[PDB]
């Protein structure tokens, strides 16, 4: 196995798209700032 | 093979820690007193020869795959009065210095961790009788194994611990074809709180309460040629953990865990005397022996063999130690090997332990 | 001369010009974790859950036959 | 930690609290090591995950949802704009992308090498988040919420600085303006 959990080494993520290349779920395909205009806050970390 | 191991918190105490001792089979309650005698019985420093000594122990570990992981320790005893004794001992694990590199060049200034484990003992033994003695001994344990990293945190564990001993040597009785010496000693050890590891009352883990029964006779002939046999027994004062069940399916061993995890280390002692569904034939199963033979020469030289039993069941330590030691003038050496009988490996196989004591001051008289 | 780095639970061998024959990862219980007889100057990945062990005990046998020990913290 | 009701970080959207909070996404990534999966036969993700709808601090059974995992080829252009931001490269007297790339400042020049230099004045400047942006100039991109302290939500706040439950603290640690302070000392201690 190779462990994933390190929380320091996940970042925050570019826009995704959902189902194909063509699908504008979360405005991925978009070249404003809508491009972000669905990502929620998201805290990812271990407890100290 | 090993069913339902006893589970306790620094288990490096009890590793023997002299060469004397190791020699013997693991047992030092009931031998004749040395330098070494404070992990085994510190109450027959009161019966030494010499006014004062210092020693020095080195057990390597895994010797073929690295060096400076070993088991060392440090003893030095004072007895003032022909009644009374001071010693105080340091018994230290470590792994060596572990250099934290992560490339990045090879000349980046790297942090050096050395994982370790101590006690720091010091006991008082007083003479009641003049052929009985006792002793006290208190001792600090920290233990400081793991590495910082991020969501790790190496923060040492520590714990404090007493120990009761008591040691019994008879004068010289002559029988028909030998003049003999009787020995007898006990010791209740490491009794003290839970160790945390985690710094979290809810995640405790018991010390390793130990008590330590033997006997010894020296085969004495012609003044200066001794055979000492001693015999040893052992047993762990921690509960034993439950095994298949004792009252769905993972709920009841959930459930059992936590009742037995639930348990204080003064009730502990008490209840690892039963806390097991067999009888008094297979409470005896609990129970490790040793027993071990020492020749000496002129006080001199010493031609060590001792066997140790660990039941099969739990632990399953067996093997044969043999040992020899030299006196010059002033400083004795000590080197013991281990011969395994069990299935386990040993993690003591193939190595050469090595004691090194000087004993200075004022010699007393034996009675 | 001889230098051992772990990065991201990756142990990677640096070698002054020193060409490595076999690798062997020991626990400090004795156990083989992980050997090698193709050392490529190169980053091995350990399997990365050692039951809360962190202390790992190199073995790097040169072509000349001389065996280099290094301690590491799998980290 | 997910909060699909609260604004993510460089959201600018007029109305979020308008909008479905079960249409939002939250998502992080990672690179990985040994990129050749078919050699090393990588063959599947594992994970164990604490049932949420469970325990003490359960969720509503109502609130369901699904976690993605995305293998392969994912573009790294966070804020997409085509740019690659490097925020030691930022600076008053460093050169700035002419016109500005519609999520704040970007370097001009070639970074070298990802790392800060050690004065705290350098630091303040160019430790202000993914956007480039020191807080105060946040509301001329993030215009929908510039009366706000933080327009660009990209603040960083230290878990031991921070109020409330181990959730809460933890709520903007993983904010990338402020998580970078010179000294460990610091109040706010940065995470990196």
């Amino acid at each position: 196995t190779i462990d994933m959990r390190s929380a320091y080494a996940w970042s925050l993520a570019s826009t995704p798209f959902i189902t194909s290349i063509n699908d504008n779920t979360f405005n991925a395909n978009s070249n404003t700032l809508e491009y972000g205009f669905k990502r929620a806050k998201l805290s990812w970390y271990t407890i100290d | 093979d090993i069913e339902r191991p006893i589970t306790t918190g620094v288990p490096f105490l009890l590793v023997a820690a002299d060469a004397r001792a190791a020699g013997l089979g693991d047992q030092g309650v009931a031998t004749s007193s040395d330098v070494f005698s404070q992990q085994w019985n510190p109450a027959k420093y009161a019966f030494a020869e010499d006014a004062q000594g210092l020693s020095i122990s080195y057990t390597p570990y895994l010797t073929d795959l690295a060096n400076d992981i070993s088991l060392g320790q440090v003893t030095y005893y004072n007895k003032i009065n022909d009644r009374s004794a001071f010693a105080g001992s340091f018994r230290y694990f470590g792994f060596g210095g572990i250099e934290l590199r992560q490339t990045g060049d090879p000349n980046e200034p790297t942090r050096e961790v050395n994982p370790n484990e101590f006690a720091l003992d010091g006991s008082y033994s007083l003479k009641l009788s003049e052929t009985f003695s006792m002793a006290v001994a208190a001792r600090y344990i920290r233990s400081n194994l793991k590495v910082a990293t991020e969501e790790i945190d190496a923060s040492a564990a520590g714990s404090f611990a007493v120990d009761v001993a008591g040691f019994y040597q008879s004068e010289e009785i002559a029988y028909s074809d030998f003049n003999g010496r009787w020995r007898a000693g006990f010791n209740i050890q490491n009794l003290g709180p839970k160790i945390s590891y985690d710094h979290d009352d809810l995640s405790a883990n018991f010390l390793p309460a130990n008590l330590r029964v033997g006997g010894g006779f020296d085969f004495i002939f012609d003044d200066y040629n001794k055979l000492g046999v001693s015999l040893e027994l052992t047993k762990l004062l921690v509960p034993t953990p439950p095994g298949p069940g004792t009252p769905s399916q993972s709920q009841a061993d959930e459930a059992n865990y936590k009742k037995y995890k639930d348990i204080g280390w003064v009730s502990g002692i008490f209840k690892s005397f039963g806390d097991a569904p067999g009888g008094f034939s297979e409470e005896l199963k609990e129970i490790t022996y040793s027993a071990a033979a020492e020749y000496m020469y002129q006080d001199a030289f010493a031609m060590r063999l001792g066997y140790y039993h660990e039941s099969p069941m739990k632990g399953a330590k067996q093997f044969f130690s043999l040992g020899a030691g030299f006196k010059y003038s002033m400083i004795k050496v000590d080197v013991s090997y281990l011969f395994s009988a069990s299935k386990v490996k040993n993690p003591l196989e193939n190595t050469l332990r090595f004691s090194l004591t000087f004993n200075f001051g004022d010699k007393y008289e034996t009675y | 001369s001889f230098y051992v780095s772990v990065k991201d639970k990756t142990i990677k061998l640096n070698s002054t010009e020193d060409v490595m024959r076999e690798v062997s990862i020991f626990d400090i219980s004795g156990k083989l974790l992980y050997n090698n007889k193709k050392v490529e100057n190169t980053e091995f990945q350990v399997s990365n859950f050692q039951s809360g062990n962190q202390v790992l005990i190199v073995k790097v046998t040169l072509d000349n036959g001389n065996i280099i020990t290094k301690k590491i913290v799998f980290n | 930690t997910y909060y699909p009701g609260e604004r993510g970080p460089y959201n600018n959207n007029p109305s979020f609290g308008a909008s479905n909070p079960s249409a939002n996404f939250g998502g992080i990534m990672r690179a990985l090591n040994s990129t050749n999966f078919e050699q090393g036969n990588v063959e599947y993700i594992q994970f164990w995950v604490l049932d949420p709808y469970v325990g003490n601090g359960e969720s509503p059974a109502t609130n369901a949802g699904k976690i993605y995992f995305n293998l392969g080829e994912i573009s790294e252009d966070v804020l997409k704009d085509g740019r690659k931001q490097y925020e030691n490269g930022l600076g008053p007297d460093q050169v700035m992308v002419n016109p500005q790339p519609l999520w704040g400042d970007v370097p001009a020049s070639q970074s070298l090498i990802y790392a800060f230099d050690t004065n705290p004045d350098n630091r303040k400047n160019q430790d202000v988040g993914l956007d480039g942006l020191p807080s105060s100039r946040e509301g001329s991109i993030y215009t929908n919420y510039a009366g706000e302290a933080d327009p660009a939500g990209d603040d960083y706040t230290y878990y031991l600085n921070a109020d409330g439950g181990v959730l809460e603290r933890y709520k903007n640690y993983n904010g990338t303006e402020g998580n970078s302070a010179v000294s460990i000392n610091d109040p706010n201690r940065g995470s990196t």
